[PDB]
């Protein structure tokens, strides 16, 4: 009730090309309490450096973030992001697909 | 940005309704407040009238705000000698961003007590452990009598101030003269603006 | 801009 | 409300000095002012909330902070005679009606030599022969002398009880050495009662003046009374002539 | 088209490990301007766009001043808040705020808002009208009886109706270049056998500004509005957002569907198909 779970999205910041440089983002929205925690992983390995946007929110209230860091995709390796909120009990991932 | 009150002091007799101008140069202003110091004594804040406001009232005082024309007046009902004091007017800004208030130097009200059938005399009292030790007593004067300085640094002239025997609804103005010369005993000690129409003046001994 | 004054709830 | 302590304080030259400020209205924005002998309020520094501090007109010597949304202490580093004068801590809503609240106001007086600060001498007066059988009324007049600084409180007490009725001390001292800069200072004070009053032998009067002076732990050699906080009063009785 | 300046605030109670957390952001349409964070090393508004910079020290000072200003009230907020709803001081609180206006296509006035959240619900609005207030709940009347006492609303009108707007017309010329800017949506589709019996197509709308957008899918012309799967608007992460609009068709019928993309910098509006 007092809490709203995130919606999760996880895209590229320009079109997937195959070892072309890129930004692999992660928008968490539609959210509250603010408290979040979000990573991107590389074939599971969480990836180092990450930044994100100044925290803000929409008419209704709840909290939104853009989690973003470069990255160069391919075919085999696997992207996604791991978000972690008093919502939930466990980290929840969503992988990357570059169709979405 | 600049407040101005003038007329910068003000003289009247009691029981007289009285004005007290303040003025600003910046209407952009979210208030003006109203204080009222004495001599010695802290600010007390009498009114405080937010920008969207006017006529503002707390007892005897009443204030209006014109923050079109930069413009605040504070009246005041049935003068009492009570409400001689320094008056001040100060506002803050409606941005800016800084909340630092403005004040205007104040405008100096003396209201004078009305001695209904005046008796000016000149007593001379005497310490109650050694004898010798006297000081003299300018008393029950009229307001149109004023108290000027000593001329002389081993004379000492406290200006009028008026009391009140409150059960007796009756005022007096009295101020006081000593030295420990061995030269006066009254008579000359005021010798300045005197105003002896009747200065009672005892025959000591 | 922002807002200068402003009220507690 | 907004309390400041302490009311009146005496030092000398190069003492560390905080005067504190507090308010219970959870405002955002306190500030310090010092003001002259009838010179205007001066703005020393202000603050809009806990972490936060900005310097006003004359911030030279004092240091403030706001750890805490109800406390904004001032404190004068170095003290300096330049610094002598009335502190006033004032403080408000950040919106709302931004109404100013001024606390009770402190005196400070910085000295280079704590030798000049005296008790005041007091004296009272009895109503005059005259004055009596010609007003039907009786002045006492109250005289502190020989004080320093011009740190006092008067009072008159009437069979242990505090009067005002018929009271009025002057606004303020005079200077005995005008010419002098550190000239000691007087006060007289009235209190005129009904002529009967003051011939009833029973009725007690008494002033006091209460006097600010050196805090107790402060240094002192001179063959003379450690011209400490105190009360000095004289007192005299009613007679049937 | 329209604009509009918003000011968002957010202060978050900590129950026992320091103050409450405050982040204050300022955006101009769909533009973030300004930002304001507690636990940042500058205790300053920091600007967050390109224009904007050119605003002079005096302009800095202030506003860093008057978001700290905010943020005490928030903090007090906060305490008060619980007082209300009479709650403990051991779970943490958010209280939310966002005031702002809004211009027409020629910059003349349109609408105020000053609105207050607690706990992500509504707690008290300010009327349309700029001179009454909504109170949510009985916590609120009581902060809505004091705003009336206070004459907030009627301070608030100089502000919403004047100062907010002049200043968004000086961010709406001094930023030209970046504001008054129009990108056209890089449009295209997809095509991916979902069920045995069907395929999806999604529409693709990216590098768009501002984010308004309508994606719209048809079927033989009229449009099948339910059966429209849409994610919100998101940012590209270079001040151009993304969004897209999907529809699972029986395969072979995909030459039957349509998707109309709706933008300002679309000259006429776009329709695709597969």
């Amino acid at each position: 009730m007092i809490q709203r779970t995130p919606k999760i999205q996880v895209y590229s910041r320009h079109p997937a090309e195959n070892g072309k440089s890129n930004f692999l983002n992660c928008y968490v929205s539609g959210f509250h309490p603010s408290d979040i925690e979000v990573d991107l992983l590389k074939n599971g390995e969480r990836i180092e450096k990450v930044e994100h946007s100044d925290l803000s929110f929409s008419k209704d209230w709840s909290f939104y973030l853009l989690y973003c860091t470069e990255f160069t995709p391919t075919e085999k390796d696997e992207y996604a992001c791991r978000v972690n909120h008093v919502t939930l009990s466990q980290p929840c991932i969503v992988k990357w697909d570059r169709d979405m | 940005q600049q407040v101005t009150q003038i007329p910068a002091a003000l003289s009247v007799p009691e029981g007289e309704n009285l004005v007290l101008n303040c003025s600003f140069t910046d209407s952009a202003i979210y208030n003006l407040q109203w204080f009222r110091q004495d001599p010695g004594g802290k600010l007390t804040s009498l009114l405080l009238i937010q920008s969207s406001q006017r006529e503002q009232t707390s007892g005897r005082l009443n204030a209006s705000l014109d923050k079109s024309a930069g413009s605040s007046t504070l009246y005041i009902a049935a003068s009492q000698p009570g409400d001689s004091a320094t008056y001040l007017c100060a506002v803050r800004p409606t941005s800016g961003g800084s909340y630092i208030p403005t004040f205007g130097r104040g405008t100096s009200l003396i209201v004078h007590p009305y001695i209904q059938n005046p008796d000016p005399a000149v007593y001379q009292l005497r310490d109650s452990k050694s004898s010798d030790k006297s000081v003299c007593l300018f008393t029950d004067f009229d307001s149109q009598t004023n108290v000027s300085q000593s001329k002389d640094s081993d004379v000492y002239i406290t200006d009028k101030c008026v009391l009140d025997m409150r059960s007796m609804d009756f005022k007096s103005n009295s101020a006081v003269a000593w030295s420990n010369k061995s030269d006066f005993a009254c008579a000359n000690a005021f010798n300045n603006s005197i105003i002896p129409e009747d200065t009672f003046f005892p025959s000591p001994e | 801009s922002l807002l200068m004054w402003i009220t507690q709830c | 409300g907004v309390t400041q302590t302490p009311k009146f304080q005496v030092l000398k030259t190069g003492q560390s000095m905080t005067l504190q400020c507090a308010q219970d209205m959870n405002h955002e924005y306190m500030s310090w002012y010092r003001q002259d002998p009838g010179m205007g309020l001066r703005l020393i520094h202000y603050s809009v909330g806990a972490g936060i501090t900005d310097q006003g007109e004359v911030p030279n010597g004092y240091n403030v902070s706001r750890s805490t949304t109800e406390d904004f202490p001032l404190r004068l580093l170095s003290a300096a005679p330049s610094q002598t004068s009335v502190y006033f801590c004032a403080s408000s809503y950040v919106g709302n009606t931004g109404e100013l609240f001024f606390g009770e106001g402190s005196r400070l007086t910085v000295l280079e030599d704590l030798k000049n600060v005296f008790p005041p001498e007091v004296a009272v007066f009895e109503p005059s022969e005259a004055e009596i059988s010609h007003t039907q009324k009786a002045t006492l007049v109250c005289l502190a002398t020989g004080f320093y600084p011009d740190h006092v409180e008067l009072s008159w007490w009437v069979n242990g009880k505090e009067v005002h009725s018929g009271v009025c001390t002057d606004p303020q001292p005079l200077k005995e050495q005008p010419a002098l800069n550190d000239s000691r200072y007087a006060l007289s004070s009235r209190l005129r009662v009904s002529a009967t009053f003051w011939q009833d032998p029973r009725n007690h009067f008494r002033c006091q003046v209460q006097f600010y002076g050196l805090s107790e732990n402060d240094e002192w050699t001179q063959d003379r009374a450690k011209p400490v906080t105190q009360i000095v009063s004289a007192e005299a009785w009613g007679r049937a002539d | 088209g329209s604009h509009s300046m918003r000011y968002f605030f957010t202060s978050v109670s900590r129950p026992g490990r320091g103050e409450p957390r405050f982040i204050a952001v300022g955006y101009v349409d769909d533009t973030q301007f300004v930002r304001f964070d507690s636990d940042a090393a500058s205790q300053r508004m920091e600007p967050r766009a390109p224009w904007i910079e050119q605003e002079g020290p005096e302009y800095w000072d202030g506003e860093t001043r008057k978001v700290k200003a905010h943020s005490q009230t928030h903090r007090v907020d906060l305490g008060t808040l619980r007082g209300y709803y009479n709650q403990s001081e051991a779970g943490s609180h958010t209280v939310q705020r966002m005031y702002g206006c809004d211009v027409g296509s020629d910059w003349r006035f349109l609408r105020g808002y000053h609105q207050y959240a607690y706990d992500g619900k509504d707690y008290i609005a300010l009327k349309e009208d700029l001179r009454s207030w909504t109170a949510a709940d009985m916590a609120a009347q009581t902060t809505k009886h004091k705003w009336e006492a206070a004459h907030v609303a009627e301070q608030l009108r100089a502000y919403l109706e004047g100062t907010c707007v002049e200043w968004l017309r000086r961010y709406l010329e001094n930023g030209k270049e970046t504001l008054q800017r129009t990108d056209a949506p890089k449009t295209h589709m997809t095509h991916h056998a979902v069920s045995d019996h069907e395929a999806t197509l999604r529409c693709w709308a990216l590098s768009f500004y501002p984010a308004e957008i309508t994606l719209t899918w048809q079927r033989d012309g009229e449009d099948q509005t339910q059966d429209t799967e849409l994610v919100e608007t998101r940012p590209a992460g270079d001040g151009t957002f993304q969004k897209w609009a999907a529809v699972v068709v029986p395969s072979g019928q995909e030459q039957r569907y349509t998707c109309h993309v709706q933008h300002e910098g679309l000259p006429k509006p776009l329709t695709l198909r597969w």
